[PDB]
């Protein structure tokens, strides 16, 4: 499974609708192209994927 | 022969007079207040 490095994470956009309204991205150094989990540990937030 | 200036030639704003249905025209003065209701279709959903 691919190991993350250095993980970085900003939120591009942020509107609190009933919908999926915030957008967040990413910033990693992987080293194999891969599928994982991804999941926010607190129910402030709850991640569509 | 004593019209004057007549107001084609001395309108402010740059107004140009034509007649017929008398009017000027490419006035330029002011703000027009624009109020606008739109359709979900013609915006972007975010996650495209």
């Amino acid at each position: 499974a691919p190991t993350i490095i250095d993980l970085t994470c900003t939120v591009a956009t942020c509107t609190h609708s009933s919908d999926f309204g915030g957008v967040l991205t990413l910033t990693y150094k992987t080293d194999k192209n891969g599928d994982c989990s991804v999941h926010s540990h607190s129910n402030v937030a709850t991640l569509q994927e | 022969k004593e019209k004057g200036t007549a107001l084609n030639t001395k309108a402010p704003f740059g107004c140009q007079i034509k007649t017929n249905p008398v009017r000027a025209m490419n006035c330029a003065v002011g703000n027009i207040p624009v109020s606008m209701n739109l359709p979900d279709s013609a915006f972007t959903r975010i996650v495209e």
